[PDB]
């Protein structure tokens, strides 16, 4: 029942601090060390810091100049705070969750949050349709999400029923904007009820929008 | 007895956990298994787990990082029990003791600590104190033990370290003496606060001394001499303007002015600060004799409100004052001149000289004397001389130009010069009584009843003054004593009593009474008396 | 800090086949309190958060299966796959966590080798929506192949298109150990409007003949 | 009572030394200073200085790395005095045990083990025994555990694994269904002792393994078939000499043939075996006669001179040489009585000579006689004439001398002949 | 191992600067027992054994002189000379001595700067004795010069001899700080006898023309 | 007085087993930790081992498969042993005394002892003497040539002569070791005033003597 959630801005302006609060559950924190690790895009982890349950707190060598780790256990929440954010920060920010008899080793991890450090507006997804004849074969469709920012999106394909034979590709940056498609294979013979619409949300810019994939093949 | 001593743990350590801190071990355990365990805060009481032991082993560990400023203490107490959980020995009591680390700076109280000293101290003199602390642990180690210095002072012209400051209490005092606050009034030091006793983490702040200013710069005359005109007879004429500078702070009492004239015995000046400028305003307090003394040589001290702190040389002024010569009235001496003139004076005899005297010292002055009041038109005078002579005859009778004994006559004497000025002087003319006047009846007219007639008083009028008015003597003429008879009122003779003598017809008579008083008679025909028809007193 | 060295950076191996990771430590990380080398091995899956997969040197963590094994001693750590399987695709991190700040060593990412694959490529055109925006944008999804080295040319009207592609791989499928790619050419509406035939071409090592997919604007 | 544990330190510490074991006190030390002190082998007698004490403070610490092997225990006494020396507490007896490391390798006994095995044993038999050691904590630990292995086999080709080791006692048994000492001799196999339970440090010797020869080979002959002649009479004459083959191991008796001559009822023959060539010489043991018997057909059966754990029996044909012989008279010394009344021209009797050659014409003649007075015919051997004489012979019978040559051969034969007429 | 960092490598300090050396540590060196780091400098002076200057980061051994102040903590420590003398030329190397193996620095060489100072050049012929084995050997002494940087051109009858040159330095002198330099020319008695003049020419910094010196083997 | 020398071979065959021996005075070997050390020519100082009072011994980890060390502690001596000799393992051996007291920090040092691995053979110095009229301070010398192994001790007048002398490093060609010294003396001496270097080549078991004569 031990669950860790982490949750704090997805934009950050450069030269500016970023505030990230981890709430969790099935625990007391003050019987467990509850640490905080980021990864940039396609780098390794970074151990940033830990608080204890007494109290105590320790950081990255590197960047203790720039951290601090503080809690309420009657809130169930820790807290990192980072000054003086630049490009080279821009990570995925994990809490973990870890107590004496591992060691301390973190066994409990959260699903992390996304922290860009840009100067760039917020943009909303527009959200298209790709439809293809086909005979006897499966069809693969797909919608694209096109000039959004920041990262991410989430997409999901008949609110999650259909899972199997999905592609979802990762996103291209260009000029400022995000570009990024996902495509399913679903059976050429389709009934009625069988409709596939892919669900697309933004939640930076509090974005939710649904296209139903109608193809134009003849009558 | 050999007991456990007290188990030290460094705080802030870094792993690995959990970590042994210390073994116990009951002796029983010769007798069969022994399980351990451990009571207490930080144990099985809140803060719950920080401290643990292997039940099997009696090994005492730590499982988390500790902090002193925190907890510094912790009291637990260990258990044994055998395989059948009854207590094999008393429950052991140990003390966790945190050892202290130097993880907290010295933090001031305040940022910016604000002082203030006169000028001129001397030294060791008390100005500030600024005051650090620091969390660690002041007992056991010198991770708390501040020690003060003094990093940088704003301006250093006058010393490079015009202060000084204790290492333990923090105080800052003054240790050279060139302290002025006309050339620079304050001073901003950066104070440093540092544990280990001066050799470990460092903090600062800014201590502003502000001087304050003391009475030790005197006033300084901008001009060192003046002159001034004033003229004569004039009282509260501003003769010049005084100019000083002080380098104190303006509009203080080490500022304001207070000048003081050293030779003016008379007290015939007066000198008042102006509050806008600072200024010296000299007047002349009394009016000024250009004849008693031409010029004046004021020397005036200028000094302030407060006394001189330290000493100086008070500045001196010297102003030149001219006074300027205005005409004045001759004088007549005396004021007024009584000579003793008989009344039967001669026409064209001299009487007196009535002399004035000018009062200006500088010459061509030409008193010309005129006659001014002369009721009477009876004197005359010398435009050159001032001799007084008469023109007309003098009478001493006169009520209207000699009301007493005396004649009243004023004397002009004009002069010359730019203003023209007329001296007055008066003349007490005292004129000699002669027998010139003959006595007169003052009821003239009497009125007396046919029938039982009441004889009248008649009064005796001589304007004279005695001797020329004793007695007098009564007299009926032209007849009339075969009608009337007169008589004394009393022995003096001063007035008569006249009566019908014979049983007289109703009508108007005329009756000559004759008067003298010395030798000096005079008929008074208008006796008009009247014989009423009535009986006793006649109204008429 | 304690600094871990992590070898290799990569490997790849078939489904089968024995994996081993080597780490390095700095100091040692034996606590004599409990005689424990306090090191630690996470899992990364493409998308996911770590997962604790070792601790203690050769504890395993809640959901491994047997295969992984950690072992070591002293200053030398080793983690393997005694038969690796399809979805043990991953970046694996060595870690110690004997004493803070913890540190990471720079990870050993787990590739899986299979049999070549073509790519079945599916061409797009610009949709409905699109075109009122002003854009137009067409999208070649290429499927299911290996190995990942694969190159797509855009045609208009028999012209090769450089400008206004952008491309993007998927991570190795957990499952099939493929690949699958996404090329988008981006144009103006009135660019799209003046040309009538798009054709992405996939060439890949499976053929030396280009995939060709292909579609007419004048057509259905 | 609470009491003071034993104070573990392990061996082979690297430092910082000194370093802390633990701190003693005496609850006496807030009425006035307590002063501290440590006695006993380890602190004030040898090793002297291994441990010492802070006299104020009271922590029990190492100035140096320990040892197991060499100490594994030292007992020390703690003391407690004040300013003046008296002591205020009873001397307090602290133990320290050195925690053991694997830092010892199994050692062998020796680097060569040798031992012996018979040929074709069966599986279960215990060949020979290596022996290990290990100077490590046998008590509390594992560090002495040693775990016996077999790595490699020298030959492979029977089998792979043709012997077995135990893991703890070490002894090496045979575990397939055997070899032969004609195939392979010799078999080198290299052990490993292991502590740890083989988990551990390792250490290799050789076990070399010679293979007992038995007698499963029987000797061969090359040539199955012989043949020979010698003469009639002549005894020790070599006839033949057989060749046989044996695959067993040579010069010994599994080796060594022994050649014994089936039908030879007489004994009439004779085989002795050269020891080195292993040949079977085959020589007349008694004399030969051509007209009993003019071929014989030997059967010569081989052997070894230790019994078998198929004998090959062979065949060789001894021809028989026609050899001349004397005639032998009947009898040797003809006695025939007579008295002196014989004529001078009577015959006394007939001497006649067989002769043994049946392939020949007898001629008699008189060799010697005193008195030549007897006359022989030459045709039959009819003696014919041609006691007082003392000279002529002494004794009272004549002794004659009969030759008879043949067809060359002479021989020989006696006749002795046996009054008062002077 | 630990490891221990020291750095710069070298320095030059004229008589009378402050001299610091740094030298890093891989982990660290601090002994809870008695709170001392075990951080050690020892001084190798040219041509001496090394002697231990500095044990427990910051206590002086015996015989060294105030000057030399041993400072730090944690992973980082200082040995500093407060004002350099000239015979404090040598190695510094720092030392861990908190755990076995114990581990040197790469040890940091203090010169020692002074003004510039012109070679003194001296010339010698062969020996008797040495002509009489066979070999002919020129020696040419270059003393007492600053900076270390010199070049010795020989000559033989005015041409350039390059082979057969051994050159030596030696170590910068404790008092006046100068180098020192041995040119050996050797050659077989044959050449030898067959040339006349033999010359060596120093090239120095303090002199743009080279100092000559020069014997004539049919002269005195 | 704690005192230390080393003692071993000058000169090993490579491959070859090298044993040396530290010889120390002044305190008892079983209180204290004697460390070898060792320094490649022009190279820095290398940690070989230790060995402890009580018996243990703890060796660099690089060389530990290569080294071994024990000692004696009646005789007062404690051996180095290096097996599988290489070329690179010439070099100066110091063996060093510690005790707990500061760490094991090394306080005394011996005065060392030379190692050189070479399968060259050894070979004694020819000594010649190097002479030359300034009226001022004239500079002679004399010149170590062709000797095989390191090292030798040149010294003047028996050691009476040490201001003003500088001698330099050998320089190895062809196998053969070759430095010189040089002393300036004031000229115009006296009948006694004479310069003679002294040249010393244990290795070899030469001392050679050579008085500085002007040449005629
Ligand atoms: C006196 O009075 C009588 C009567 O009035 C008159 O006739 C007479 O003249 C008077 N005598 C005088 C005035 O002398
Ligand atoms: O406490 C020291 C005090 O002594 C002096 C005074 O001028 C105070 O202003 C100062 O604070
Ligand atoms: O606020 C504290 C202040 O102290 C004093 C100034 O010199 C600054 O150092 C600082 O701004
Ligand atoms: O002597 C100088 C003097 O001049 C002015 C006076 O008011 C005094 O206050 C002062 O002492
Ligand atoms: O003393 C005040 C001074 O002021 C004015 C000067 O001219 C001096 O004559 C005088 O003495
Ligand atoms: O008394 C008044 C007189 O005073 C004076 C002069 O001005 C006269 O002219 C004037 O009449
Ligand atoms: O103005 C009249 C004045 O002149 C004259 C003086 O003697 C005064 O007595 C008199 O009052
Ligand atoms: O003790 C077991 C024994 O087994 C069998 C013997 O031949 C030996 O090989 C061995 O010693
Ligand atoms: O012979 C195989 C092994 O035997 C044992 C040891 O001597 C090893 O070094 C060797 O490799
Ligand atoms: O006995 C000869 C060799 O063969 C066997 C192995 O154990 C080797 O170690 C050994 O040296
Ligand atoms: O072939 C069998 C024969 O082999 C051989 C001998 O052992 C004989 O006794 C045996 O009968
Ligand atoms: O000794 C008798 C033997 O003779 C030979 C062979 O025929 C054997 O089979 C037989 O047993
Ligand atoms: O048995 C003895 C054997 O020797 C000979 C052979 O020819 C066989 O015929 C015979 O049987
Ligand atoms: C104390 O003073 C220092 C130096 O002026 C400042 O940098 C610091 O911020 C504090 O004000
Ligand atoms: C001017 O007058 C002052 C009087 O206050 C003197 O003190 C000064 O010396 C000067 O004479
Ligand atoms: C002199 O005085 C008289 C008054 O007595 C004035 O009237 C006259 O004008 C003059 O001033
Ligand atoms: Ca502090
Ligand atoms: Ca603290
Ligand atoms: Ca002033
Ligand atoms: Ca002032
Ligand atoms: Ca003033
Ligand atoms: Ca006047
Ligand atoms: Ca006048
Ligand atoms: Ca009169
Ligand atoms: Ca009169
Ligand atoms: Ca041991
Ligand atoms: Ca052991
Ligand atoms: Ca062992
Ligand atoms: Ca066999
Ligand atoms: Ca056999
Ligand atoms: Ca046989
Ligand atoms: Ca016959
Ligand atoms: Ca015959
Ligand atoms: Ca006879
Ligand atoms: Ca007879
Ligand atoms: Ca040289």
């Amino acid at each position: 029942q031990v669950q860790l959630k982490e949750s704090g801005p997805g934009l950050v302006a450069p030269s500016q601090s970023l505030s990230i609060t981890c709430t969790v559950s099935g625990f007391s924190l003050s019987r467990y060390g509850v640490h905080w690790v980021r990864q940039p895009p396609g780098k390794g982890l970074e151990w940033l810091g830990m608080m204890w349950g007494g109290g105590n707190t320790d950081y990255n060598s590197a960047l203790k100049s720039r951290l601090s780790i503080s809690k309420d256990n009657s809130k169930s929440q820790v807290f990192l705070k980072m000054n003086s954010l630049q490009t080279d920060d821009t990570a995925m920010y994990y809490c973990a969750s870890s107590n004496y008899v591992l060691g301390y080793a973190m066994d409990y991890w959260g699903q992390g949050t996304s922290v860009t450090v840009s100067s760039a507006k917020t943009t909303p997804p527009s959200v298209y349709p790709l439809a293809p004849a086909q005979t006897n074969s499966m069809v693969t469709l797909g919608c694209l999400v096109k000039g959004y920012f920041p990262e991410p999106v989430t997409v999901t394909w008949n609110s999650g029923s259909l899972s199997s034979g999905v592609h979802t590709f990762p996103a291209v940056l260009q000029s400022d904007l995000y570009t990024l498609s996902s495509s399913v294979t679903v059976p050429s013979s389709p009934r009625p009820s069988e409709t596939v619409t892919c669900n697309v949300a933004h939640p930076a810019s509090s974005t939710k929008v649904d296209k139903k994939i109608v193809p134009r093949d003849c009558h | 007895d050999w007991v456990i001593p007290p188990i030290s743990c460094p705080e802030n350590e870094k792993g690995p956990f959990p970590k042994n801190l210390v073994q116990i071990k009951s002796n029983k355990d010769k007798e069969g298994k022994v399980f351990y365990s451990i009571t207490g805060q930080g144990a099985d009481t809140p803060p719950v787990g920080v401290f643990i032991i292997e039940r099997e082993t009696g090994w005492l560990k730590v499982t988390e990082p500790l902090d002193r400023e925190r907890i510094a203490t912790y009291t637990l107490f260990s258990h044994a029990v055998s395989s059948n959980g009854n207590a094999v020995e008393d429950p052991m009591e140990i003390l966790i003791t945190v050892t202290d680390q130097n993880d907290n700076k010295p933090e001031f109280t305040q940022e910016v600590f604000k002082g203030s000293v006169m000028e001129g101290a001397l030294p060791g003199t008390s100005v500030m104190e600024v005051t650090a602390t620091d969390a660690d642990d002041d007992v056991n180690t010198y991770n708390a033990a501040i020690a003060y210095t003094i990093l940088s002072q704003d301006p250093e012209l006058p010393d490079k370290n015009m202060f000084t400051i204790n290492r333990n209490t923090g105080v800052i005092s003054v240790v050279t003496t060139g302290l002025d606050r006309e050339s620079f009034p304050t001073y901003t030091l950066v104070v440093q606060a540092a544990d280990l006793q001066g050799e470990g983490l460092s903090t600062t702040a800014t201590a502003v001394i502000t001087v304050t200013d003391t009475n030790d710069n005197p006033p300084i005359f901008n001009p060192t001499t003046y002159k001034g005109q004033v003229p004569e007879n004039e009282a509260n004429v501003v003769i010049t303007t005084l100019k000083v500078t002080d380098a104190d702070a303006p509009n203080t009492p080490a500022w304001e002015a207070v000048y003081t004239i050293l030779n003016d015995d008379g007290g015939q000046f007066v000198v008042t600060t102006n509050p806008v400028n600072n200024d010296g305003i000299l007047k002349t307090a009394k009016g000024l004799d250009f004849e008693a003394k031409q010029q004046y040589i004021l020397h005036v001290a200028v000094t302030n409100v407060v006394p001189f702190e330290v000493s100086l040389t008070t500045s001196t002024a010297t102003v030149t004052v001219d006074v300027l010569d205005v005409n004045e009235a001759p004088i007549f001496v005396p004021p007024e001149k009584r000579v003793e003139v008989s009344e039967d004076f001669g026409v064209g005899q001299e009487i007196t000289s009535y002399t004035a005297q000018e009062p200006d010292t500088f010459m061509e002055q030409k008193i010309t004397y005129r006659i001014w009041r002369d009721t009477a038109n009876w004197l005359e005078i010398n435009p050159d001389t001032g001799a007084i002579s008469t023109r007309a005859e003098l009478d001493r009778e006169d009520f209207e130009h000699v009301k007493n004994s005396t004649y009243t006559a004023l004397i002009i004497a004009t002069d010359n010069g730019s203003p023209v000025a007329t001296g007055t002087g008066t003349l007490l003319l005292i004129l000699s009584d002669v027998n010139d006047n003959a006595p007169i009846p003052e009821p003239r007219t009497i009125f007396f009843c046919e029938r039982n007639p009441k004889p009248q008083v008649i009064n005796i009028i001589d304007a004279d003054l005695p001797p020329n008015t004793s007695p007098f003597t009564a007299e009926l003429t032209h007849g009339a004593s075969a009608n009337w008879t007169i008589q004394y009122n009393d022995p003096t003779q001063e007035s008569i009593i006249l009566k019908p003598k014979m049983a007289l017809e109703v009508g108007d008579y005329k009756i000559n009474l004759k008067l003298m008083d010395n030798q000096n008679k005079d008929q008074v025909t208008t006796l008009e008396v009247s014989v009423c028809d009535c009986e006793g007193a006649a109204g008429v | 800090d304690i600094v871990m060295t992590q070898s290799p950076s990569s490997l790849a191996m078939s489904v089968g086949q024995k994996v081993t990771m080597n780490c390095k430590s700095s100091q040692s990380l034996l606590n004599s309190s409990n005689q424990k080398n306090y090191l630690a091995w996470y899992q990364q899956k493409p998308g996911q958060s770590p997962k604790l997969l070792i601790y203690f040197t050769s504890t395993r963590g809640s959901g491994v299966p047997d295969r992984f094994i950690g072992s070591g001693s002293g200053t030398d750590f080793t983690l393997t796959i005694s038969s690796v399987e399809a979805e043990d695709l991953a970046d694996y991190f060595c870690q110690q966590h004997y004493r803070t700040p913890h540190t990471f060593g720079g990870g050993t990412k787990v590739e899986i080798k299979r049999a070549d694959a073509a790519p079945t490529v599916s061409i797009f055109p610009p949709s409905s929506e699109q075109l009122t925006s002003g854009g137009a944008s067409v999208v070649c999804f290429l499927n299911n192949f290996y190995p990942k080295d694969i190159n797509v040319k855009w045609k208009i009207d028999g012209s090769e298109r450089q400008n206004g592609v952008l491309n993007s791989w998927t991570d190795q499928d957990s499952k099939d150990s493929t690949y699958s790619m996404s090329s988008t050419l981006t144009l103006t509406k009135d660019e799209y409007e003046r040309h009538n035939s798009y054709t992405c071409e996939a060439t890949h090592k499976t053929s030396t003949s280009p995939i060709v997919k292909s579609f007419n604007r004048n057509e259905c």
